[PDB]
């Protein structure tokens, strides 16, 4: 039995165009704990990105939070992208700045 | 401070 | 108030990749403070706050044996398990524990746990009495019984009434300034038209601590619960958390639309409107 992962992309704080922020995408609610996730900038992926040490819910289901150091423009398009063995195909969730 | 021994199942 | 340590153990097997990789984290409520992995290049309990970091080399050198002895206790374990389930040495297992105490504004325990998991599924628990166990199925029935002729609930016991205790009131005594910190959530309410007839309002929370918060839409001033998205409670990275709650309403009916907002943080409950 397996779970698949929740999946939020969001910043740290407001995002406000030219200002410095955090791109995170939080993944969570999943078993077992293996998971592939990408920090994407205009489709491409950004290379520094850490993440936190592996913990699970009190339903044993995984979490994770990713994170980089990110400045937002007008342009610039982000999205977060993971895959996960309840994946068939790896699924891709874009920064949406009101959500 | 963690428990200091686990035990065999 | 009242507080919490937790520590978390994954034990993940992997078969032709090694032997099975052991992390171990610990968590002040809502505040992790150190994180063992034996994955790491040179593995060690390390610390992930800024409070435990006086605690000396005696303290480190313990906490990174314990660990590794407890990772091959785990490994042990997993073994074990691919036997009381007839399962093949061919597949990736997981075992994970999540132990700790809570106590009260006094520092006096609450309530003590030590509970595993295999995949996923509950295995075995220490009951609340801190003296009995509850098995999940015949396999862990069986470590239940080894359990109970080795008196195992009795030494966990003692930590949780002990030690664990003992050492939570250190860390909230050398945490004080965050660990007894809470921070209110920054609020707003955003309006965004989905039609010519209808419209979403999320009623944010942001940058609180701790994660415990309730956000709930009313509409007349009877709750929406089954009609409201709730996100996750979410980490922003900075030790605090965000939540948002959306509502799909009738356009010209938003001022019908109440958010309300608890949290430890808060003095009172906070009621939101859109405000155009």
């Amino acid at each position: 039995i397996q779970r698949t992962p929740k999946i939020q992309v969001y910043s740290r704080h407001p995002a406000e165009n030219g200002k410095s922020n955090f791109l995170n995408c939080y993944v969570s609610g999943f078993h077992p704990s293996d998971i592939e996730v990408d920090l994407l900038k205009n489709g491409e992926r950004i290379e520094k990105v850490e993440h936190s040490d592996l913990s699970f819910s009190k339903d044993w289901s995984f979490y994770l939070l990713y994170y980089t150091e990110f400045t937002p423009t007008e342009k610039d398009e982000y999205a977060c992208r993971v895959n996960h063995v309840t994946l068939s195909q790896p699924k891709i969730v874009k920064w949406d700045r009101d959500m | 401070l963690t428990v200091q021994v686990a035990r065999v199942w | 108030g009242s507080h919490s340590m937790r520590y978390f153990y994954t034990a993940m097997s992997r078969p032709g990749r090694g032997e099975p990789r052991f992390i171990a984290v610990g968590y002040v409520d809502d505040t992790q403070f150190v994180r063992f992995d034996s994955d790491a290049a040179s593995p060690r309990m390390a610390p992930r706050a800024p409070w435990i970091e006086q605690e000396g080399p005696e303290y480190w050198d313990g906490e990174t044996r314990n660990m590794k002895a407890s990772a091959q206790t785990y490994r042990e374990n997993l073994r074990i398990a691919l036997r009381y389930y007839n399962q093949s040495e061919a597949g990736s297992h997981i075992i994970q524990v999540m132990y700790g105490c809570d106590v009260g504004p006094d520092g006096r325990l609450l309530r003590g746990h030590n509970q595993y998991a295999y995949d996923g599924k509950d295995y075995i628990a220490l009951n609340e009495d801190l003296s009995s166990w509850t098995a999940a199925d015949t396999a862990a029935q069986i470590t239940q019984r080894k359990w109970e002729a080795a008196r195992v609930a009795e030494q966990l016991r003692a930590y949780l009434e002990g030690l664990c205790v003992e050492w939570l009131r250190r860390y909230l005594e050398n945490g004080k300034e965050t660990l007894q910190r809470a921070d209110p959530p920054k609020t707003h309410v955003t309006h965004h038209p989905i039609s010519d007839h209808e419209a979403t309002l999320r009623c944010w929370a942001l940058g609180f601590y701790p994660a415990e918060i309730t956000l709930t839409w009313q509409r007349d001033g009877e709750d929406q619960t089954q009609d409201t998205e709730l996100v996750e409670t979410r980490p922003a990275g900075d030790r605090t958390f965000q939540k948002w709650a959306a509502v799909v309403v009738p356009s010209g009916e938003e001022q019908r639309y109440t958010c309300h907002v608890q949290h430890e943080g808060l003095p009172k409950p906070l009621t939101l409107r859109w405000e155009p």
